[PDB]
Formats: C-alpha cells, sequence, structure tokens
RNA sequence: CUUUAAAUCCUUUAACGAGGAUCCAUUGGAGGGCAAGUCUGGUGCCAGCAGCCGCGGUAAUUCCAGCUCCAAUAGCGUAUAUUAAAGUUGCUGCAGUUAAAAAGCUCGUAGUUGGAUCU
C-alpha cells in the first residue's frame, strides 16, 4: 500500500514524478527526443519543395494506390512523404514547386490505409488545394 | 417498423445491421 | 502601454454533446415559441440562469446569519424580483433554484411587445422592435433582447415618431400616394 | 419522510427486521412475517389475537432466524424462562 | 379477459388490494403482469434500450438469437428493467416488456437541502454493481437535472428522479451491465436505513391473512 | 448638423432607396460513433472515401454527381500545442495469483509510523 503519514509529502511527490516518467505521453512530451525527431520541429505546418510524385500501396485488406509526393522541407532539409487528398489532385502538383504541408490528424501517427504517411498537402504554389479542386482558383502561371 | 426488424433478422451481422439496430431502439 | 480596457466575456457556453434528440428538440421548441434567431440566444439565457443558480448554490451552503449570505442573497432576490422573474411572495433563496429558462425568456422586449398586443406575432414583434417602432418610456429601444424591468413594463408604446404611433406615413405610403 | 411543511412525502414505510433492525426490501422473498398465537392463562386456548415478528432474508440464510425468533418470543413471555 | 392463477392475482382483481405499495410492504413476489397493468396501466411507458444479437456456434453454422433490454416505468416513483432473449426480435421485445413489468420496484426520493416541496432527488448517495460496472447516484440541488450518461439517464428519468449526480466506473460499454447497475442503485434507495426510518415498525396484516376467507371461497 | 486639434466613425436628420424584395448565406455532413436518404445516374478492390470500425471486386445507405435532408450559422472546416474526458499518474482515488506488475531470502542506517495512563 501507499504511505499515508502526515510527513510523507516528499515521498509521495518523488514517487509521483518518477512514475510519471513511465507514462508514454508524458515521456514523449517532456523528454525532448520526440521534438528533435519531428520533421516539422513542433510546428503545425511546414513548407517544402516537391521532389517526385509517388504511389503508395494501400494496406492489405483494401487495394488501392495512394498518390503522395516526396517533399524537402525548407527549414531543415528533411525529406517527407505527404499525401495529396482528393482525386485528380495529383494533377495539380508539378515537380519542384512550393507546397504547404500539414499533419495528417493523429499527432505524427500514420492514418488509415496509407502506411508510414503522416502528412498531407494543404497548398500547392500558394493556392489552396481545395480551391483548385472546387474550381474557385486556377494554377498560377 | 416491422420492415426494419425483418431486414435486420435477415442479416444480423451485415452492411446494414448497425443502422437497423439503431432504428429498432 | 495604451489607455484601453480588455475585459470581455463570453455570454454563452456550448453543449458538450453536439447531436442529441432531446436537447435539439427542446431548443427548437424554445426558438419557435419565443421567435429566437438561433441557438446561441437559448444558450445565452441558459448561461445567465446557470450563473444565477451557481451564485445561489454558493450562498445556500453558508450560514443563515452570515452577513455575506444575507447581503448578496438579498441583492440577488431583489434583482430577480425587479426584472419580474421572481414573485415578491417567493423571496427566499431556495426558490431561485426553482427558476426555469422560460421565465427569463418571457421578460424579453420581443415577447412583451407580442403579449401587450402591439404585434400580432412574436416574429412581427421582433421586426417591429428592430424597425424602431417601439419605445420604452421615452427611449426608443432597438434591441429584442431587452429584459423589461417590472416597473418599466407599463410604459411600452409605439414610438411617436413612427407611422404606427405618430401618424407619419413611411416610404411606401408616400410613394404610393405620389402615384395618385 | 417529513418535509418542512409537515406532510409525509413517501410512497410507503417499509418494515424492519425484528431481529437485526435492517430494512426489509421490496423484492426480498426470503423474508418472512410470522404470527404466533398467544394463549389465555386459564383454559389454555387460543383467544384470537397474536404477536407478530418479521425476519429478513440474510438472517434466515445465516441460520440465525431460529435463535432470533426464540429470543423474540422469550422477551414477549411466549416462551417460559429457561 | 384476465383470469388470475396466483393468490395475489385473485386478491388484486377482486378489489381487495388497493395499492401496489401494500404488495411491496410484505415483499410479495409478483408473477402476473396483469397486476402491474391494473395498478399503473395508464402511466406506464416502455423504451427498448438495446437489441443485441447473440450467437451459439453449431456444427454447421451460428444459431443467432436476439436479446432485448426494455426499461419501463411511470415517471413518478416506479421503474423496472427487463431482459429477454428469443429467436424473433418482436417476441424478444414482448417478453422483455413482460419481464420489466414483473420487476417494478419502488423508488424512494428525498431532498438535497431544504425540505420544501415534493421530493426531487435520491435520499442519499447509493451504489449499484453488476459485473465490473459500478454506478453511484449522488443527491443534487433542485433544478440541476440528471447529470449522467444516456443509459442511466433513461432509467433515472423513468423512475421519477428530477435531479441527480452520477459517477460510473468500469466497462460501461456493456449496456446490460450498465442498466442493471443503475437499476440496482435505484432499487437500493428504499433499503437504506436513514434516521427518519428509525421509528419502530407497526406490523399490519398481510393480504393473505386479511382476506383468508375470500380466498377460501374463491 | 453633431463629433474632433483637424477630421473619420457612431448618434441626429433632408432627399432617393425592396417582390424572384436577384438587396439571391455559407461551411461541413447524410452506415455506426453522431442529427440527417439501403432515392437516382456514373465508376467497378479502379478512382477514391475513411480521425476509428470500415465502404468500393456490375443491384456502393460510404466514392463522383443531381435532388432531398441536418448541424452550427456571419460563420464554419483543417493541422498542431494544451485542458476536461483520464479513478489511463490515482492526495482525494488506480493497480501487482492467472490480464503489465511483490526484490531469491534475511539483517540493517536515514526516512515514515508508533500501545494504556496525569481533572
Ligand atoms: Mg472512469
Ligand atoms: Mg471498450
Ligand atoms: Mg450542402
Ligand atoms: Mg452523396
Ligand atoms: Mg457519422
Ligand atoms: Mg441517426
Ligand atoms: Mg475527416
Ligand atoms: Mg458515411
Ligand atoms: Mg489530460
Ligand atoms: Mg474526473
Ligand atoms: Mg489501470
Ligand atoms: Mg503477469
Ligand atoms: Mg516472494
Ligand atoms: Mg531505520
Ligand atoms: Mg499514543
Amino acid at each position: 500500500g501507499k504511505c499515508r503519514g502526515l510527513r510523507t509529502a516528499r515521498k509521495l511527490r518523488s514517487h509521483r514524478r518518477d512514475q510519471k516518467w513511465h507514462d508514454k505521453q508524458y515521456k514523449k512530451a517532456h523528454l525532448g527526443t520526440a521534438l528533435k525527431a519531428n520533421p516539422f520541429g513542433g510546428a503545425s505546418h511546414a513548407k517544402g519543395i516537391v521532389l517526385e510524385k509517388v504511389g503508395v500501396e494501400a494496406k492489405q485488406p483494401n487495394s488501392a494506390i495512394r498518390k503522395c509526393v516526396r517533399v524537402q522541407l525548407i527549414k531543415n532539409g528533411k525529406k517527407i512523404t505527404a499525401f495529396v487528398p482528393n482525386d485528380g489532385c495529383l494533377n495539380f502538383i508539378e515537380e519542384n514547386d512550393e507546397v504547404l504541408v500539414a499533419g495528417f490528424g493523429r499527432k505524427g501517427h500514420a492514418v488509415g490505409d496509407i502506411p508510414g504517411v503522416r502528412f498531407k498537402v494543404v497548398k500547392v504554389a500558394n493556392v489552396s488545394l481545395l480551391a483548385l479542386y472546387k474550381g474557385k482558383k486556377e494554377r498560377p502561371r | 417498423c416491422p420492415e426494419w426488424m425483418d431486414d435486420f433478422e435477415a442479416d444480423p451481422k451485415g452492411k446494414y445491421a448497425q443502422n437497423l439496430l439503431k432504428k429498432l431502439i | 502601454p495604451v489607455a484601453r480596457s480588455w475585459v470581455c466575456r463570453k455570454t454563452y457556453v456550448t453543449p458538450r454533446r453536439p447531436f442529441e434528440k432531446s436537447r435539439l428538440d427542446q431548443e427548437l421548441k424554445l426558438i419557435g415559441e419565443y421567435g429566437l434567431r438561433n441557438k446561441r440566444e437559448v444558450w445565452r439565457v441558459k448561461f445567465t440562469l446557470a450563473k444565477i443558480r451557481k451564485a445561489a448554490r454558493e450562498l445556500l451552503t453558508l450560514d443563515e446569519k452570515d452577513p455575506r449570505r444575507l447581503f448578496e442573497g438579498n441583492a440577488l432576490l431583489r434583482r430577480l424580483v425587479r426584472i419580474g422573474v421572481l414573485d415578491e411572495g417567493k423571496m427566499k433563496l431556495d426558490y431561485i433554484l426553482g427558476l426555469k429558462i422560460e421565465d427569463f425568456l418571457e421578460r424579453r422586449l420581443q415577447t412583451q411587445v407580442f403579449k401587450l398586443g402591439l404585434a400580432k406575432s412574436i416574429h412581427h414583434a421582433r421586426v417591429l422592435i428592430r424597425q424602431r417602432h417601439i419605445r420604452v418610456r421615452k427611449q426608443v429601444v432597438n434591441i429584442p433582447s431587452f429584459i423589461v424591468r417590472l416597473d418599466s413594463q407599463k410604459h411600452i408604446d409605439f414610438s411617436l415618431r413612427s407611422p404606427y404611433g405618430g401618424g407619419r406615413p413611411g416610404r411606401v405610403k408616400r410613394k404610393n400616394a405620389k402615384k395618385g | 419522510m417529513q418535509n418542512d411543511a409537515g406532510e409525509f412525502v413517501d410512497l410507503y414505510v417499509p418494515r424492519k427486521c425484528s431481529a437485526s433492525n435492517r430494512i426489509i426490501g421490496a423484492k426480498d422473498h426470503a423474508s418472512i412475517q410470522m404470527n404466533v398465537a398467544e394463549v389465555d392463562k386459564v383454559t389454555g386456548r387460543f383467544n384470537g389475537q397474536f404477536k407478530t415478528y418479521a425476519i429478513c432474508g440474510a438472517i434466515r440464510r445465516m441460520g440465525e432466524s431460529d435463535d432470533s425468533i426464540l429470543r423474540l418470543a422469550k422477551a414477549d413471555g411466549i416462551v417460559s424462562k429457561n | 379477459e384476465w383470469m388470475p392463477v396466483t393468490k395475489l392475482g385473485r386478491l388484486v382483481k377482486d378489489m381487495k388490494i388497493k395499492s401496489l405499495e401494500e404488495i411491496y410492504l410484505f415483499s410479495l413476489p409478483i408473477k402476473e403482469s396483469e397486476i402491474i397493468d391494473f395498478f399503473l396501466g395508464a402511466s406506464l411507458k416502455d423504451e427498448v434500450l438495446k437489441i443485441m444479437p447473440v450467437q451459439k456456434q453449431t456444427r454447421a453454422g451460428q444459431r443467432t438469437r436476439f436479446k432485448a433490454f426494455v426499461a419501463i416505468g411511470d415517471y413518478n416513483g416506479h421503474v423496472g428493467l427487463g431482459v429477454k432473449c428469443s429467436k424473433e426480435v418482436a417476441t424478444a421485445i414482448r417478453g422483455a416488456i413482460i419481464l420489466a413489468k414483473l420487476s417494478i420496484v419502488p423508488v424512494r426520493r428525498g431532498y438535497w437541502g431544504n425540505k420544501i416541496g415534493k421530493p426531487h432527488t435520491v435520499p442519499c448517495k447509493v451504489t449499484g454493481r453488476c459485473g465490473s460496472v459500478l454506478v453511484r447516484l449522488i443527491p443534487a440541488p433542485r433544478g440541476t437535472g440528471i447529470v449522467s450518461a444516456p443509459v442511466p439517464k433513461k432509467l433515472l428519468m423513468m423512475a421519477g428522479i428530477d435531479d441527480c449526480y452520477t459517477s460510473a466506473r468500469g466497462c460501461t460499454a456493456t449496456l446490460g451491465n450498465f442498466a442493471k447497475a443503475t437499476f440496482d442503485a435505484i432499487s437500493k434507495t428504499y433499503s437504506y436505513l436513514t434516521p427518519d426510518l428509525w421509528k419502530e415498525t407497526v406490523f399490519t396484516k398481510s393480504p393473505y391473512q386479511e382476506f383468508t376467507d375470500h380466498l377460501v371461497k374463491t
């Protein structure tokens, strides 16, 4: 059982922080290795240069080709695979063009079918992908 | 609806089971 | 450094469960019955009632002879009686916990304008207020969410600069009279 | 049971076990309400009224119902001393 | 037309027992749903909480049955819960309604603070348990409503509680255990020995003693 | 006019100013979680959707659209940090037979705790 005496505050506090270090989320947030290894560097979004268009096999129970792009982040040069969400949207992207990339939705964890992919393209050449998809804006020339 | 009970009882575990159960309650 | 103030509040809170049949139906009933624009007005009234209930609950746990309890309980009861939500014969603290949202919704200028017969519907009442046809005492009031004080209720008129009260025809009457 | 006004706001008042003073619940079917016919002091005959005891299911399950009823009858004078 | 089989049914039909609380007083088992229909037929409502398909593996395939959970109760003082499993959903619902009627227990209601008006909340903090699910009801101030999950909220509103605080622990995802636990907590409200019930009980006559002759000749 | 250092805005007042009152509300959804269509056309494990479970292999309630519907509404989606949910850090208040877990065993300093009793 736990100590319960009136003079046990230091024991309780020290035990709580030591055991707190055994929590996955707490250790991830406070250890500093996760932030160092994060390609975004703790940012919500990032900007990168499209290196090549790639097709990724969907996971086994469902068969499909997910259209992604290899991007090189400007701020640190790290290379990333980012998912281009809607259909035909890969045709809006060219080679060696500016792209704004965001997270995929689960804090650096792969989402759904696409394996080892945790980023999605938000902007292509400073115009939103949604606007291009819905015909609100056209690709700048 | 009795049709809901029938469509659920035909396939208790199927593509439409959850919707029909939600309708039943 | 500037000479500005930054005190501000949120007047409503949002429900934790976004989609549930009972809450949605009850809110829609209130909106339709009192001619409200959206659910934010319902949540605003709910928030004021919740703050009042929280204050009353804080006061109840105090001692009956505690001067703070006496002081702020008297103030709260007098504020609630003054706007017409509470009855003077029910001026005990616990009765505050018996108040409902409809009591606060009935004291709006929109519902009172409808009840006094100045308008033939709650929506007609809202458009009458927003169109500067309604005055309270001598001040033309433009805000539907104007909680009418109990003493101020007897002075709600048609705003004698308006066509319905002051007999000056508006744009449409003037234009249609020029066509003759 | 009583509010400030003074009337009894309660659906019903349940019986308590005469042995353990526990409340006998609405759905507790091991409980019993025994009636014992006391006898007149001259003719040794049943005279019409009686003394009633109530025991909950727990006491009966523990096997202590017999001793409890024995003591309740002893305190009532139904059972002679020793 | 109802033809009673049990002694209690005959007494109830023959206009001898005037209230369900007389049956609750002597903890008599109720085995005929027509008794509940006779006493609270007008005010009773039902609500199918869940339909769950259960499967039994067999040499050729899975035999599937359907389990219905039904909560019943007039929204003043009474509530019941019933679970029935059958080969057809409609039969399961009918049986669950019958069982819920057979399981109607009285609910004791108290006050949070001042005892002004009708009782509105639970008399005290109560707890129900059913297979790793623990449900705790806490008295709440007037006008607070029911602060609970939807499944216990249905039963609490159906019983007649206006205001209640709730805390639940365990695997509440199992609707059956959650419902049975909140039902157990509700049922415990009249088994708590509060000081107002310290007065020594005055024993009355059971219906089987009051109407022995009428039962003899009927 | 008023405002103001001078103005602007707001307030006050002339004149004009509404029937598709075109003086035209959007952003997200419609299998479950979770409110709202196993309606119609196209595609056919492709394109794609899908936070999770899953949907799509020729009769798709899930994709691409039309219609309809619903949530909030001058706002509403998305990414990330954080809080509640989390009694999943547990002081309140968690666990350690078999689900993760009691040191192989004993001694022992510090620490923590420590039986009545006095008007
Ligand atoms: Mg919990
Ligand atoms: Mg679970
Ligand atoms: Mg739309
Ligand atoms: Mg669609
Ligand atoms: Mg959904
Ligand atoms: Mg639904
Ligand atoms: Mg999404
Ligand atoms: Mg869907
Ligand atoms: Mg947290
Ligand atoms: Mg908590
Ligand atoms: Mg645990
Ligand atoms: Mg182990
Ligand atoms: Mg050992
Ligand atoms: Mg030591
Ligand atoms: Mg001592």
